[PDB]
């Protein structure tokens, strides 16, 4: 078996070597694609070790105070 | 050894971009600034003796709906879509010079004139069947009949 | 967003031609039973320059007008006329004060905005002079709610995004205050 | 109609898996090995080729186990979901659920948990995932978010039931529990 | 990108502070045109005793500004090029 | 002067006289172009560009299929028609162009009153993406499921082996 | 006069701006043909055109004028539709694409939040112009080029579109001018060096330039779809092809090299400090500098378009089909997932400001 | 003029011409949807319009593939 | 409840409020029949099409024609060309009739 096709569930490391050598357009395209979700799973580590998330933007209309109207408000009258 | 004769066409191409950039950056900026001076040609063209150094307004980009509202509002205050004014109180004319666009809501011409696109079971019913219009005319007729009570 | 609508001016006259748009005027004023008010005369650039000063001065009237709208249950335009006039007068007062106490600093700021696509990030030098002058003469401070005081973008020392072209009047005025005010 | 108490109209993916009974794992295991068994059974009933029994190739056995592994988990997931919905006997699940909620309330923590989704997205996520187990046989969809639309009232966790007096849980008012809608809109009514 | 978020927050609050005064001006404009619509309808339909001037909505508790109008003078009818031979907007030419 | 009427009249004239398959795919291009331009003005600039982005790619694939099928049939087949009858047919179709019979809806103009409550202004495409990926994410996933079926479907129909 | 002239110019001012804009693009395209021959000549140790106008500066004029004074070959005079429909569609597609190219901040004829879509959509129309020439044509070499032209479109269109979408995704905007301003602190060549190479490869494929010059391979299909073209139809197709070369070179400078942004911020301030902002001379110089920054970056890739032609042999079109689908598409699709994962991880999802 | 089925003459006498007719007919529905959505200021209708464009594109690909294989079968001897 | 009638900025459009009040009336338990909600349905359809209001405008125009009233005497002034929204029409004190600049904002 000097150049045989490795069996994935028996030699996982050798199996990855075959595609890295014979199909570079497949091995490294998946490797770049994998890092996307991988960094997404590392987000909690950044949340605790580097900095916290920004406060959400006020993209929900005018901020209305959560109170009844001030009936004792005057000024700039007619 | 740098061949300068090969670089001559690139220098002319370099001047080609500069011609467009020089004309567009200056002529457009000057036009906006000129129209922001006032509502009449005697102010846009003639520069007063007591007027200060000219401040130029650069072209606006990356706008939204709020900027469209602002442009119309500035037109009703200065006669220009980008006019300048920091007055605390607007003129009396600003009260009643509002502009409201009224327009039709008809379907595109291609939808009602294409030899193929205008044919469908529902479009034929809208165009040739009075079943929809007769029923909807009842609502219009109910409006007048409910006035006297 | 440049989507065509039936509520404002569209992108080109070809849109008007297809829509057969009529730009309709009304020659009638408000009825006499509604008290008259003086409309704000500031254009886009002065309003953006004084946006945080109007909010600081007229916060209670802004909230009261907006609380009237929510509590009107669909009848906002008619019921809240009284609250609307309070905001207009209060906002006009802020602009009037800016023309009597900080006219040089105020005009330097919104002329920079007209020079720099009305972007706040491109007129920090002029805004800083304006903010200092307003505070020392009106006791009004620009504040961005929802974030810590030291994490406000307008107070950032070394912003990542800076204007491409410097505003010469802002540069000269900024240097005139660096050496003189801070000896 | 055999009806029981409602626990959670949209239980979370982790909650469903944690509340698996020993029978749920048993049905999961039977599904995992049943699919390879059915291929053996089908060959025994009628061989694929010829007239004598021939074992299916190991490559078929590997993919059949993978199909059965997901098939068994889906069956177990549906069985556990009905206990949250109340369609199935869930007295064991009710007791475990009430203990967890009271413990979270005593710590001034939301029983649903903190979420990265804003108020709109939390409601939107609940609409997409609620009752999606009815079509789990067609295509998967799970509640993997900490939303607050679970079709229950946290008031019912304040009343003490039998066997819960010794839990010694002190429950503060809901308006003092973090990450609850009744304890977020303090300054603005449109922002939590 | 994180600075753009802070810049976005600054712009959103600046528009929020300008919103009440700009909307108050817009509310008066809508009310002014609403009254102008019913005044025009009243003048045209005054000779009809049974005609009632009202909106086409059953919900009288919700303000529905009319969105139609009757076209009058064409101000730029005589306009040529570089100059509008504008007719009088207030009354006859 | 609505020049869209003239363009559609020219397009309709060639539809009745088109003989070969190449003239038919040219009719399709002469149909999308008025749609895109009439969308670019008036109603929606966003979908005018979306129509150009998607349908132009489909036209080229349609064209390359024609080169593999043309079999001399319409290069010598005769057509009779007649100039007078073709103009008469188009003239009668020109008489009625009212797609709807609500005269009030077609003759009375309306306006909208803009408001300043939307301080957060973004393009329509962002709002479409906001709803498509959150409110109607199932539709997006099923569309991808349909796209997957097409990829498998094309291979099994076309591939010899 | 005087008063009636000082407002007539204002009435026609913006038409002069467009005419100047058209001349600016044409000059670059006209002298790109001269530059390409001069650049290849010295690389091939020849001289290139130097005997048509002083040092060869009139070479472009002579080539255009001579062809404009040539007989138009067609089966009948009424057949002017057949040999002109193709080139005109191709020329209009590339000229309209220049409307959204900003030479400075806001200095574009068309400004819109969908400028990226308009750019890609307009370019796709130009492909339809090439296939029109092969309209049941009796020329066998014209027919073979149309088949190759469609094959190349399938190669680059998916790859080119997705690369532009990644840059738009990074800025969360489809506006070209917003993309340019977003590169103030970092030029996208550094974070997306693989994409810049991929974009340039797709640009070569789109323009049918070597090593992807299978449509107009002289040693394979004499002249391709232009073998039956002469006089004006040849010029319009020749003009459109070189207009695409300038446009794609300018696009590369915009997407990855900051567009019109200065090479050095310090040098930009010093030069402009020599001019008064209260006079128009400042904005004349400012437009020269900002477009000069764009010109230098664009001229480099126009040099690179010539550079690759003089250094690489032609690749077969069937090999190109396998190249884009097996290599380019998996890579670009991998990046379109990688980029949002990075941005979300560090709480840096983009917004428009 | 529509009730006499005038559109049956505007469609050419080739199989691919029937395909073009279907694309135009479906495109008319999408244009109508954009017309209604734009007036209503409703992005839901624009979501529908986008779906109709994507779905109609899938339909064209499937139909073309059947027509491609159908043309292949007749010219399938390939003895050369 | 799925969202319907969403404006171009992500929020409710002009006619969502009418639609929302229809849904609340139909799903309210206190009602025995859908008759009380009939008036709310008409308002929502009036918000979109304005068919009744256009009909009212048709009557007013037709009524004025038989009375001999000139349309320009009882109508509203309008301008058809955006470049001719001059400062004289806008009523500015120094307003001129020269065309306004609408080429590039
Ligand atoms: C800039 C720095 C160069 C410099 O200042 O002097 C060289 C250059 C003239 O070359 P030179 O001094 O005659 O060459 C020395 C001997 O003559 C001849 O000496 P030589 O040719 O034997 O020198 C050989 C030298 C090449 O000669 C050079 O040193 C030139 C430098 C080339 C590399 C950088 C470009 O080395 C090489 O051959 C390898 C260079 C190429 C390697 C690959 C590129 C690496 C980058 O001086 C100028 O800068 C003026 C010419 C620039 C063009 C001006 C007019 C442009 C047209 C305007 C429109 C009308
Ligand atoms: C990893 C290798 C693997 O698990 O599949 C074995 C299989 C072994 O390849 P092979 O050595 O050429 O096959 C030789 C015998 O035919 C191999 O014969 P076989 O019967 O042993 O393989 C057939 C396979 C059936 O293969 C599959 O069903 C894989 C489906 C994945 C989608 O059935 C199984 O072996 C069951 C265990 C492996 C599949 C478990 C996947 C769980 C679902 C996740 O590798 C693949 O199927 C490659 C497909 C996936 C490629 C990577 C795609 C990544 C997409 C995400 C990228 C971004 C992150
Ligand atoms: C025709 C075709 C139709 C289309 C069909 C195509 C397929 C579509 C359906 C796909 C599945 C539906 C999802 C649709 C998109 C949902 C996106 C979403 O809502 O993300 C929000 C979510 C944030 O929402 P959140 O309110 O902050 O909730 C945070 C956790 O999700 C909640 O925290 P936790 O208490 O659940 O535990 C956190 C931690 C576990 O740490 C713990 O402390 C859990 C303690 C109990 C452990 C029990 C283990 C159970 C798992 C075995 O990790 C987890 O166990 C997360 C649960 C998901 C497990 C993996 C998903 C398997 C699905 C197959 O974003 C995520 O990061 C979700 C992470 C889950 C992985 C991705 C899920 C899709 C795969
Ligand atoms: C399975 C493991 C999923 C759990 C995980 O990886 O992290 C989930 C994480 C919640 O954890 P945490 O960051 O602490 O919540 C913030 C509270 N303020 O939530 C996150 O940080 C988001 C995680 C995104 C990656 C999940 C999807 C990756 C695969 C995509 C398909
Ligand atoms: C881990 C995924 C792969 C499972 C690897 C274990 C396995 O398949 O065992 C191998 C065996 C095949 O037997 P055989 O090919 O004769 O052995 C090699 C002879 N040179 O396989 C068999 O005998 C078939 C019995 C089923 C094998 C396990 C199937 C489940 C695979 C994991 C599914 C996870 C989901
Ligand atoms: C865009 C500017 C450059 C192109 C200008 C060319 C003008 C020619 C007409 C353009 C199409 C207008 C609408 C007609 C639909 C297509 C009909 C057609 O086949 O082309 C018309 C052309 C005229 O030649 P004729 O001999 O009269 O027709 C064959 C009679 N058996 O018969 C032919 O087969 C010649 C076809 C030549 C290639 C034309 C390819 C289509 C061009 C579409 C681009 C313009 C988009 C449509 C604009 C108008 C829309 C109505
Ligand atoms: C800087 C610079 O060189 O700007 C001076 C310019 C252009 O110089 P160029 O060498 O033609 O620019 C081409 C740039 N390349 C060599 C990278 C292709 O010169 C003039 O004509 C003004
Ligand atoms: C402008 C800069 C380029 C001028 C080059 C030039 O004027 O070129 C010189 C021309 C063309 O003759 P040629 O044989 O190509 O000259 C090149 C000499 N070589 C062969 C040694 C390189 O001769 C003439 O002056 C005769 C015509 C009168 C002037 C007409 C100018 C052309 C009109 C368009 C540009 C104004
Ligand atoms: C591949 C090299 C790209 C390159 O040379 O361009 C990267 C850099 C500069 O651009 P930057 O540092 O990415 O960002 C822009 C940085 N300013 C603000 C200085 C422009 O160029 C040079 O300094 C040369
Ligand atoms: C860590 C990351 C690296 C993991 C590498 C795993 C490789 C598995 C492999 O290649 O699996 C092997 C199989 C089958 O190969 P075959 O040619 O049929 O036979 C193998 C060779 N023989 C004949 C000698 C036996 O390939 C495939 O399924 C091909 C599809 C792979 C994905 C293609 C699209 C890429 C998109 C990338 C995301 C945008």
């Amino acid at each position: 078996a000097i150049g045989d096709y490795p069996v994935y569930y028996k030699q996982p490391i050798r199996w990855l070597s075959y595609h890295a050598h014979t199909r570079p357009h497949v091995f490294y395209a998946i490797a770049v694609a994998a890092l996307g979700p991988v960094f997404m799973m590392a987000t909690p580590l950044r949340r605790k070790f580097l900095y916290d998330d920004h406060e959400p933007l006020p993209a929900n209309g005018y901020p209305l105070p959560n109170r009844s109207r001030d009936k004792t408000l005057t000024g700039y009258d007619d | 050894m740098i061949p300068f004769e090969a670089l001559i066409p690139y220098a002319i191409m370099f001047a080609g971009f500069c011609l467009g950039g020089g004309v567009m950056n200056s002529a457009i900026t000057a036009d906006i600034t000129k129209r922001a001076r006032g509502p009449n040609q005697e102010i846009k063209r003639n520069v007063g003796e007591d007027e200060g150094p000219r401040n130029y307004t650069k072209p606006r980009y990356n706008t939204d709906q709020w900027d469209k509202y602002f442009a119309v509002r500035d037109l009703r205050l200065t006669g220009s879509l980008r006019g300048q004014s920091d007055n605390a109180v607007a003129e009396e004319s600003f009260k009643t010079n509002s502009i409201q666009p009224y327009s039709n809501t008809r379907r595109p011409w291609v939808l009602r004139r294409h030899i193929i696109m205008k044919n469908s079971p529902t479009k034929w019913a809208r165009k040739y069947s009075s079943r929809r219009d007769e029923r909807e005319q009842e609502i219009k007729d109910d409006y007048i009949r409910g006035m006297g009570e | 967003s440049s989507t065509h609508t039936n509520d404002s001016l569209n992108s080109s006259n070809y849109v008007d031609k297809l829509k057969d748009t009529h730009f309709v005027f009304e020659n009638d004023k408000l009825p006499s039973e509604i008290p008259d008010v003086e409309e704000v005369g500031a254009t886009t650039a002065p309003l953006l320059s004084a946006a945080y000063f109007i909010g600081a001065k007229c916060q209670d009237y802004n909230d009261d007008f907006m609380l009237c709208q929510k509590e009107a249950k669909g009848n906002g335009p008619i019921d809240c006329l009284k609250e609307g006039r309070r905001v207009t007068r209060c906002a006009s007062g802020v602009l009037k004060d800016l023309n009597t106490h900080c006219s040089d600093e105020f005009r330097l700021h919104w002329q920079c905005l007209s020079f720099s696509n009305l972007e706040y990030k491109n007129c920090r030098k002029a805004e800083s002079l304006l903010n200092k002058c307003v505070f020392e003469k009106m006791n009004l401070v620009k504040k961005i709610p929802g974030i810590p005081e030291d994490r406000q973008i307008h107070l950032k020392q070394n912003p990542v995004l800076k204007p491409v072209a410097l505003h010469q009047d802002s540069e000269v005025a900024f240097k005139k205050a660096q050496n003189e005010n801070s000896i | 109609m055999e009806t029981y108490e409602l626990i959670d109209s949209d239980p979370k993916f982790s909650r469903v898996v944690r509340y698996f009974r020993p029978s749920d794992y048993l049905t999961w295991a039977l599904g995992t090995i049943g699919a390879p068994g059915l291929m053996v059974l089908f060959e025994k009933i009628e061989p694929a080729k010829g007239n004598t029994f021939k074992m299916p190739p190991p490559s078929i056995m590997r993919i059949a186990t993978t199909i059965g592994f997901f098939g068994g988990f889906y069956y177990a997931y549906t069985s556990s979901t009905k206990r949250f919905w109340g369609y199935s006997e869930n007295a064991k699940e009710v007791a475990k659920d009430r203990y967890e909620v009271k413990k979270a309330l005593s710590e001034k923590k939301s029983p649903y948990g903190s979420s990265l989704l804003n108020p709109y997205q939390q409601d939107m996520s609940a609409r997409n995932s609620t009752n999606s187990q009815l079509l789990l046989a067609i295509f998967p969809w799970f509640n993997v978010a900490n939303h607050q639309s679970h079709g229950i009232d946290l008031r019912k966790y304040y009343e003490v039931r039998d066997g819960e007096e010794n839990w010694n849980f002190t429950l503060p008012p809901l308006d003092q529990v973090k990450d609850l809608d009744v304890a977020q809109y303090k300054e603005y009514s449109n922002y939590p | 990108n994180r600075e753009k978020i802070e810049l976005k927050r600054e712009k959103l609050w600046a528009r929020a502070h300008l919103m009440p005064l700009l909307q108050a001006e817009q509310d008066r404009n809508v009310v002014r045109r609403t009254f102008a619509y019913y005044k025009r309808e009243g003048e045209i339909m005054k000779d009809v005793p049974w005609w009632e001037v009202k909106s086409t909505y059953s919900n009288k508790d919700i303000f529905h500004p009319p969105q139609t109008v009757l076209f009058g003078k064409h101000i730029d009818r005589d306009s040529g090029l570089m100059y509008a031979n504008s007719r009088n907007r207030f009354g006859p030419d | 002067m609505n020049l869209e009427i003239l363009d559609l009249s020219i397009l309709g004239f060639y539809s009745l006289i088109s003989s070969n398959s190449f003239e038919s795919i040219a009719i399709l291009v002469a149909t999308i172009m008025p749609v895109i331009t009439e969308l670019w003005y008036n109603y929606s600039q966003l979908f005018a560009l979306l129509y150009t982005l998607i349908y132009v790619g489909a036209v080229v694939i349609l064209f390359v299929f024609i080169l593999s099928v043309i079999n001399e049939k319409e290069e010598y087949e005769y057509e009779y028609s007649g100039l007078f009858i073709l103009i008469l047919v188009l003239l009668l179709d020109d008489l009625d162009d009212n797609e709807s019979n609500d005269n009030d809806y077609n003759n009375v103009y309306i306006t909208d009153y803009a408001d300043w409550f939307n301080n957060y202004n973004e393009s329509d495409l962002s709002v479409i993406g906001n709803l498509l990926f959150t409110e109607y994410a199932l539709l997006l996933l099923i569309i991808s499921f349909i796209l997957l079926m097409s990829i498998i479907g094309l291979i099994l129909i076309v591939k010899k082996d | 006069m005087l008063n009636n002239l000082f407002d007539f110019i204002e009435y026609i001012e913006y038409w002069l701006i467009i005419v100047a804009f058209v001349a600016s693009v044409l000059i670059v395209v006209a002298y790109l043909t001269v530059a390409e021959r001069k650049t290849m000549g010295y690389m091939q140790r020849r001289l290139g055109p130097n005997a048509v106008g002083y040092y060869g500066v009139l070479m472009a004029v002579a080539d255009a004028l001579k062809l404009l004074s040539k007989e138009i070959v067609l089966p009948h005079n009424g057949d002017i539709i057949y040999v002109m429909s193709g080139p005109l569609i191709s020329l209009f597609s590339v000229l309209l694409s220049w409307a959204v190219i900003p030479f400075g901040p806001g200095l574009s004829l068309l400004d819109s939040e969908y400028s990226i879509i308009y750019l890609l959509a307009s370019g796709s129309i130009g492909v339809f112009g090439t296939v029109i020439v092969g309209w049941m044509s009796n020329s066998k070499y014209t027919v073979l080029a149309t088949v190759r032209t469609t094959a190349q479109l399938i190669s680059y269109e998916l790859v080119l579109t997705t690369v532009v979408f990644i840059i738009a995704l990074i800025v969360s905007s489809l506006n070209i001018n917003v993309i340019i301003e977003s590169q103030y602190n970092i030029w996208y060549i550094i974070p997306f060096f693989p994409l810049c190479l991929i974009f340039f490869i797709s640009a070569l494929a789109e323009t049918a330039r070597p090593p992807f010059d299978n449509v107009e391979a002289e040693s394979e299909l004499v002249s391709g779809h232009m073998t039956e073209l002469s006089a004006s139809p040849f010029v319009i197709f020749f003009l459109s092809e070189y207009c695409s070369m300038v446009l794609m070179s300018t696009l590369t400078a915009i997407f990855f090299f900051g567009g019109y942004l200065p090479f050095s911020n310090t040098i930009h301030h010093l030069i402009l400090n020599l001019f008064d902002q209260h006079s128009i001379y400042y904005f004349i110089i400012e437009g020269i500098l900002l477009s000069g920054y764009l010109a230098i970056k664009a001229n480099f890739f126009m040099f690179s378009f010539v550079w690759i032609r003089a250094a690489a042999p032609r690749l077969r079109y069937d090999l190109l089909i396998l190249f884009c689908w097996y290599v380019l598409l998996p890579i670009v699709f991998a990046i379109v997932v990688f980029a949002p994962g990075i941005l979300y991880c560090f709480d840096a999802l983009p917004v428009i400001i | 003029m529509d009730l006499i089925l005038l559109m049956l003459v505007a469609v050419g006498l080739n199989i691919i011409d029937i395909y073009i007719m279907i694309e135009i007919l479906i495109m008319g529905c999408t244009v109508n949807t954009i017309y209604s959505a734009s007036l209503d200021n409703d992005m839901i209708g624009l979501i529908y319009s986008l779906i109709q464009i994507i779905i109609a594109g899938v339909e064209s690909a499937i139909g073309l593939s059947i027509l491609v294989n159908y043309n292949r079968i007749r010219n399938s001897e390939e003895i050369e | 409840a799925p969202l319907q009638q969403v404006g171009r900025h992500g929020g409710p459009n002009k006619c969502f409020g009418e639609f929302q009040r229809v849904v609340e009336c139909m799903t309210n338990a206190k009602h025995d029949s859908y008759e009380p909600c009939n008036n709310l349905k008409n308002d929502y359809l009036e918000c979109r099409k304005h068919k009744v209001e256009r009909y009212k405008a048709f009557l007013m125009q037709k009524h004025a024609e038989e009375l001999g009233k000139d349309p320009e005497e009882i109508g509203a002034p309008f301008v058809r060309k955006r470049r001719f929204l001059t400062s004289k029409t806008l009523g500015l004190v120094d307003g001129d009739d020269y065309e306004i600049g609408v080429e590039k904002i």
